[PDB]
C-alpha cells in the first residue's frame, strides 16, 4: 500500500562535534568558531608601519646609543618591534632608572618629534666638547656619546662653576627627556672632569624635585669602566617648565621627544613585510573572520578572543546517519 | 536521542532529501520521492542562526594582556599580573568549551523534537486509516493521491473522506 | 514550539483563560468556557520561581571596583588593575546576558511541556470515547454534562460509562 | 455538534518581550527584569551616617590643614567622602606630599579622625614658632598664614639654630595619622636667614620606622610665588609606639595630628549634591533604591548594591510564549 | 517530570527492578518480575558519565592564590590582589554552582525522556491489543507467555500473529 | 486475571539529595559529590621533599643568623617553608631588612640554599672584625654575639676607620643571595668611638647593580636596649658578577653568603602552626593535606602541589541517577 514516511536530513560529512553527553557525534552541517591559523610575519596596522629597533634596544634607540643613528629623529608606529638579541643599548655602563614604567609609556606612545632641548651654549664656562668615551662608538668613530645626551666635564682651566639651564613647555605635547648623574671610580677623576669638593645635580618643575650627587667608587670594569652613568628620565607636561642646576657631574639634557600618546612592544624575530593586517599578535598576523584563536593573547588591532582551546566546533546541523551502500 | 526520532526509532537519514533537514518520503501509485518540510526546516534554521550568532556576539570581547616588564623588586607584581592573566584566560577557556558541549547536545535535541513533532502531526491527522510501519512510516488503507499525500502534509488530509474505503481494506486483510 | 503544543499543534493562546497558564476550554449544550489546571499551573509556577531565585541568589556578590589613584610612575600597575576591573566586569556581564537567552529559551519549553502533557493527560483518559481533533481539542462520541466535563477536568472521568454511548454514536 | 473539551495555554495583552538563544523579541505573558537602570543623582546617608563634603578643598587641603580649609578642623565622622573635582585649596604651598596615593588609600579606609595637639609649640627649644607664615597660604582673613596641622619652626632672631628635638610616646588604643615635612630653600641666602649655617638634617624614628633628609637647595619653576619647596610625608604611629624627632633646621613639625579609626571605604570624587536624605546602596554616579539584582549605573559604589554589567536589560522569561486571538 | 513520566502518569519507582535505571514489570501465568531495559539504561550510563567527565575535565584548571607580604606603603596592591583572588574565587564558585543546578534538572529530564519513549516503544508495539490500565501498564487482550513479553522488549512483538485472539476477546 | 507488562523505573533506599534550578532538596537514586571538604591538619613532604620548619626563627632571623638560630644554620633543601606565627627570634639589632616583602618572594622561590664564606674577616684591612657583637643579640650561650652572616666592624684603637675594600667573584654557575648592612648609631659620641670621625660611606658595587648609603645619626625608641638602628640590604649576585664593597665606616659587612638553587616547582611560605610529620602530600594547603580525587574543595586556595579547585560551596553534588520514588510500606 501507499506510504508516507517522515524523516530527517543526511549527507557524506564526516566532521564530528562533541557534547556533553557524547563524543564524536558526525553531523550534517557544523561552524568551527576559533582560528589556529596565522601569517608568520609583522604587518601595517591601520596602514601605519610598525617601528624596527633593529640592533638596537629600546634604551639604545631612545637614550640615542651613536650604533643607533639610523633610528635617529622623527618616528611613527603602529606598534614597536624590538629584536631579542639587540646589542645596542646603553653602551656606558649604569643604570636606567625606573626603566620599565619608561618602556611602558614609550609603549604608549604612536609618534615622537626629536628636538634640541638644552643646547650646548646653555652651559656657560663648562666643556661642552669634550665628553667622549672608548663605551660609546659609532661605527666609525672609537670614541663618541648619546646623542641625546651631553657629558659635560670642566674646562681647560679650573674651576667647574654653577651651570643653570631654563626649558619652557609652550607647546601642546609632553616632552620625554633624559639626563644622567656620572659617578668616578676615583676622586682622581672626580677632581680631573670637575673641580674640587662636593658636587650637585638639582633640577625641577611646577610638579617634580630631583636631587642626586656623585658616589665615588670603583665597580666591576663593564666596556672598560669602572665608572658608572645614573640615568634618569621624565615627562615635562605642557606648560611645565624645567630648571637644571649644577657645579659636577651633570650628563645632560640636550636633546628630547615631543610626545604624542592602546600600543604595543613585540621582541620578537619575525620578518616586517609589506603587508596590512586587521590583527597583529606577537607570533603573526590573524587574517579570519573567527571568534576565537589560539594563537596568541598579546596583539594589537581587532582580534578574536584567546583561549586555549585545540576546536571549537558548533553543530548547527542534526546528527548524520546517511544510508549505508555496498 | 532524547525525543527518540533520530537515530531512534527512525532508524536512519535521508541522502534523497537534500533541500531541508526534516521531511516526508511518499510511495503512490503515481510514484514516490523525498520533500522537506518548508516551514520546520526554516524555523530550525532562523533559530540556529540566531544561536550561533548570539553565542558570537556574547563571546565578542576580549581581554588584553600586556607586554610590560618587571624589575628583579618586582616579583610580586609580575607574578600578580601572571596569575591574573592566566586566570581570565582559564575561565574564557572554561567558558567556550563548557558551552560548545551544553549547545552541541541541546542542539542536536532540538532537530529530535522537530523530527517527533512532524510525525505526530501525521500520526493525529491518519488516525486508523494508516497502519503504522515502525521507523516512522504510515501505510495507507486506503488509494491516496498525490494531492492526498499534499493534503497529509499540508494539514489538509480529510479522514472522514477515506474512512469507509480504509475500514473495508483494513478489515479485509 | 519544541514540544509542539504551544505555537504548535495549539496554534494560539486564549485572551479568556485568566487565572491560569495551562488550560481547559469546553463547549457542550450547557454553555462554554476556560478553566486554568490549577495543579500544573502552581507547580510551574514553583519551578520558575524557584529558578528566578536561583539565578538572584547565585549572582548575589559583587565584584568590588575601587578607584585608587596611582601616580605618573604607576602606569603598570594602573592599568594592571584597569585589565583587572574590565576583566571582571566582562565575564560577569557574559554571565549574566548569556544565562538569560539560555534559560529563556528553556522556561519556554518547560511550558510547551506542560500544555502537551496535560493534553497527553486529558487524551488518555478519553480515549475512544471521543475524537482528538488537530488542535489539543477532543469531540466527545457522548453527552458531556458540566459534570462530565468536571471530571475530565478532576482526572475521574468515568470511561465505561460512557463507553456503550459513544461506541453507538462513534458507529451511527 | 458534538460537545468538546480542550487544552490550551495562557494568553494576555503583554508586548513585553524577552530574547533566547533561539529566538529575539519573543512576546512573552509574564516577565522579569533583573537589571536596575535608574538611579537618584546625588548623595545620601549611608547607615544613618552623612558623607563628608570637602568643599573646596581637596584632601590634601583637608589632612595638611590648609588655613582656607577651617571648616573641616577637628574631627570628623562619615561614610564616605565627597571631594568636588574643581577644588581649590591643597597644597597652597609648593612642594610634593610623598606617597600621596598611599596616604589617599588609607584615609578612604577609615570612618572618624580625632585631631589632637601631638607636639605643643613648645616641644622645640631655642627656636622660634611664631613666624612660620607665607603668603603662598593665606587664611580668608590673613594673607599669610600655614598648615594649622604642622609648624614651620625658624631661627631665633639671634643665632642659632639648635638642636631641636621631641617625642610622643602613643599610649592609646587608635593608630596616629600624622604629617611633617622638609624645607628646600631656593638659595643659601634664604637658607642661612631662615636656618643655621652648616649642614642641616631632620631626622626621625620609632620602634619600626626610620627618616632621614637633608635640604635640597636650588630654584624651582615659580608656584604660588615660591621657588622654594617643601618635601610634605606623613605617616602611622601605631598603639604603643614613640616618636622621636630630631632636627638641625629645615624642620616643618608636626603639630596636630589624627587619632584615627577605621569595611568598604569610598572617596567619591563627584559634583553632585548631599541632600538630606538616606540610602542603601550608594554610587559615585547615584543612589541606587531598588529590589533589583543587576545594576547598569555605576562599577564604584558604598552600600549593599546591585552587581555591575554593562547590560541594558537582562529580562527573563517567567510566563509563556505570548499569541493571543 | 517535564517528559510527564518519572512521577507523572508512571508515579513511582521500583525497588525491585534492581539491574537497571529504566524497564519492564510484567505478570502472566508462568510469572511475576522485574528486568531492566538493558540497551536504554546503558545507553544513559554512558552518556551520564560523559557528561560527569566532561565537566570534571573542564573544571581541572584551578587559579592559585599566593602567600605574598604587603608593607604598610602597599595597601593598593595589597588589595589588588585580595580583589583579583576573590573576583576569580566568585566566578568559579558562581560556575559550579550554577553549572551543578542546570546539569542536575536537565539530567532528571534526560531519565524522564527515556523512561517516556520506553513506554511510547511498547505503546506503538501493542496497539489495539493491549490495554491501557494507568501507570505505564497495559493488560494484554490475549494471552502472552514469556516469550510474548520477552518479545515485547526486544521489539519483536507479533501485533498480526495475536490480532484475531485480542480482537475477540475485546469484544467480549 | 489479565496478563499485564509495565513500564518504569529503578528505585531505591537512597535518601541523598541534590537541587536544580527547578526544585530544591530532590532525592534520587545515584549522585556524586564533586566537592571535597576533609583535610589532614599537618604539613607533609611534597615531592618526597621535606619542607623546611623555621621553628622558633623568622625568616629574617633565618637567613641573616641570628645567633639563636644556629640550629638551620646550614645547607637546606626543601619543598615549601614553614613559618610559625609567634617565632621570637628575627632581627635582634633593631633595624630595617629593606624590600622585605621582596625578598620573602625570592626565599620563596627557592627550593635549596648551601652556606658559605663569602668574605673572610682578612678581606678588611686595618679595622677591627672581633669587636662587633651585641647584647641585643644573645646566643644561647653567650649573652653578647651577633648575626652568623655578617660582621659588624669596627675600628681598632687607632683613630683611623682606613678605607677598607672587598671584592668577591661570582665564577659558579649559581646566584648568590647574600646580605649587608649600614649602622646608624644614637650618637655622634658612639659614631666617633665606633668609627672613624667625619663623613662615612658604604657604598657597593656589581655589573647591574649600584649602591650608596652613608650613616643618618639619630637617637630613636629603644628596641632590645637600643635606641640606635641598623639598614639590612639583600642582593642577588648573578652568576658570572662581581661584587665590590669599599667602606668608610658604618659598615656591617657581607660574611657569609647563600649559593642559592631555584626552583621549577612552585614555591610556597606557609604561616601557621600546625605539625609537620614524616607524610608524604600530593596537594598540601596552607590548613591541610588533602588526599582526594574530587574536583573542587573548600578547605584552602593557599597550596603547594596539585589541588583541586577552590570554591566557597559546602557542597557540589550532581544528580547521576533519576528521582528516586520508592513504595511506601506501612
Ligand atoms: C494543500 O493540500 C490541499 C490538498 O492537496 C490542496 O488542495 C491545497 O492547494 C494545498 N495547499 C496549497 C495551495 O499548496
Ligand atoms: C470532581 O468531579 C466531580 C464530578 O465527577 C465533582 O462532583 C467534584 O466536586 C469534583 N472535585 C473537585 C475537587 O472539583
Ligand atoms: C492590559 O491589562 C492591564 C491589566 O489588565 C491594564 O492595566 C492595561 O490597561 C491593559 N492594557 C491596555 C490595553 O491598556
Ligand atoms: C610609652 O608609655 C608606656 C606606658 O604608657 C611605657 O611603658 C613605655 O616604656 C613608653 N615607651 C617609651 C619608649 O617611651
Ligand atoms: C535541604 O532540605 C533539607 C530537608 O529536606 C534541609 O535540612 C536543608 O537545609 C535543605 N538545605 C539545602 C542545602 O538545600
Ligand atoms: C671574575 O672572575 C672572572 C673569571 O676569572 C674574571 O674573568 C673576571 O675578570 C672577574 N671579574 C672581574 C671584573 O675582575
Amino acid at each position: 500500500g501507499d506510504k508516507i514516511c517522515i524523516g530527517y536530513h543526511a549527507n557524506n560529512s564526516t566532521t564530528q562535534v562533541d557534547t556533553l553527553l557524547e563524543k564524536n557525534v558526525t553531523v550534517t552541517h557544523s561552524v568551527e568558531l576559533l582560528e589556529n591559523q596565522k601569517e608568520k610575519r609583522f604587518c601595517k596596522i591601520m596602514n601605519k608601519a610598525p617601528l624596527d629597533l633593529k640592533d638596537c634596544t629600546i634604551e639604545g634607540w631612545i637614550l640615542g646609543n651613536p650604533k643607533c643613528d639610523l633610528l635617529l629623529g622623527d618616528q611613527s608606529w603602529s606598534y614597536i618591534v624590538e629584536r631579542p638579541n639587540a646589542q645596542n643599548g646603553i653602551c656606558y655602563p649604569g643604570v636606567l632608572n625606573e626603566l620599565e614604567e619608561l618602556k611602558a609609556f614609550i609603549g604608549s606612545g604612536e609618534r615622537v618629534e626629536r628636538f634640541e632641548m638644552f643646547p650646548k651654549s646653555t652651559w656657560a664656562g663648562v666643556d661642552t666638547s669634550r665628553g667622549v668615551t672608548n663605551a660609546c662608538p659609532s661605527y666609525t668613530i672609537d670614541s663618541s656619546f648619546y646623542r641625546n645626551l651631553v657629558w659635560i666635564v670642566k674646562t681647560d682651566s679650573a674651576t667647574y662653576p654653577v651651570i643653570k639651564g631654563t626649558y619652557n613647555n609652550t607647546g601642546t605635547q609632553p616632552i620625554l627627556y633624559f639626563w644622567g648623574v656620572h659617578h668616578p671610580l676615583d676622586t682622581t677623576v672626580q677632581d680631573n672632569l670637575y673641580g674640587s669638593g662636593d658636587k650637585y645635580v638639582r633640577m625641577g618643575t611646577e610638579s617634580m624635585n630631583f636631587a642626586k650627587s656623585p658616589e665615588i667608587a670603583a665597580r666591576p670594569a663593564v666596556n672598560g669602566q669602572r665608572s658608572r652613568i645614573d640615568y634618569y628620565w621624565s615627562v615635562l607636561r605642557p606648560g611645565e617648565t624645567l630648571n637644571v642646576e649644577s657645579n659636577g657631574n651633570l650628563i645632560a639634557p640636550w636633546y628630547a621627544y615631543k610626545f604624542v600618546s592602546k600600543g604595543a612592544v613585540f621582541k620578537s624575530d619575525l620578518p616586517i613585510e609589506n603587508c596590512d593586517a586587521t590583527c597583529q599578535t606577537i607570533t603573526g598576523v590573524l587574517r579570519t573572520n573567527k571568534t576565537f584563536q589560539n594563537v596568541s593573547p598579546l596583539w594589537i588591532g581587532e582580534c578574536p578572543k584567546y583561549v586555549k582551546s585545540e576546536s571549537l566546533r558548533l553543530a548547527t546541523g542534526l546528527r548524520n546517519v546517511p544510508q549505508i551502500a555496498t | 536521542g532524547i525525543f527518540g526520532a533520530i537515530a531512534g526509532f527512525i532508524e536512519g537519514g535521508w541522502t534523497g532529501m537534500i533541500d531541508g533537514w526534516y521531511g516526508y518520503h511518499h510511495e503512490n501509485s503515481q510514484g514516490s520521492g523525498y520533500a522537506a518540510d518548508r516551514e520546520s526546516t526554516q524555523k530550525a534554521i532562523d533559530g540556529i542562526t540566531n544561536k550561533v550568532n548570539s553565542i558570537i556576539n556574547k563571546m565578542n570581547t576580549q581581554f588584553e594582556a600586556v607586554d610590560h616588564e618587571f624589575s628583579n623588586l618586582e616579583r610580586r607584581i609580575g607574578n600578580l599580573n601572571k596569575r591574573m592573566e592566566d586566570g581570565f584566560l582559564d575561565v574564557w577557556t572554561y567558558n567556550a568549551e563548557l558551552l560548545v558541549l551544553l549547545e552541541n547536545e541541546r542542539t542536536l535535541d532540538l532537530h529530535d523534537a522537530n523530527v517527533k513533532n512532524l510525525y505526530e502531526k501525521v500520526k493525529s491527522q491518519l488516525r486508523d486509516n494508516a497502519n503504522d510501519l515502525g521507523n516512522g512510516c504510515f501505510e495507507f488503507w486506503h488509494k491516496c493521491d498525490n494531492e492526498c499525500m499534499e493534503s497529509v502534509k499540508n494539514g489538509t488530509y480529510d479522514y472522514p473522506k477515506y474512512q469507509k474505503e480504509s475500514k473495508l481494506n483494513r478489515q479485509g486483510i
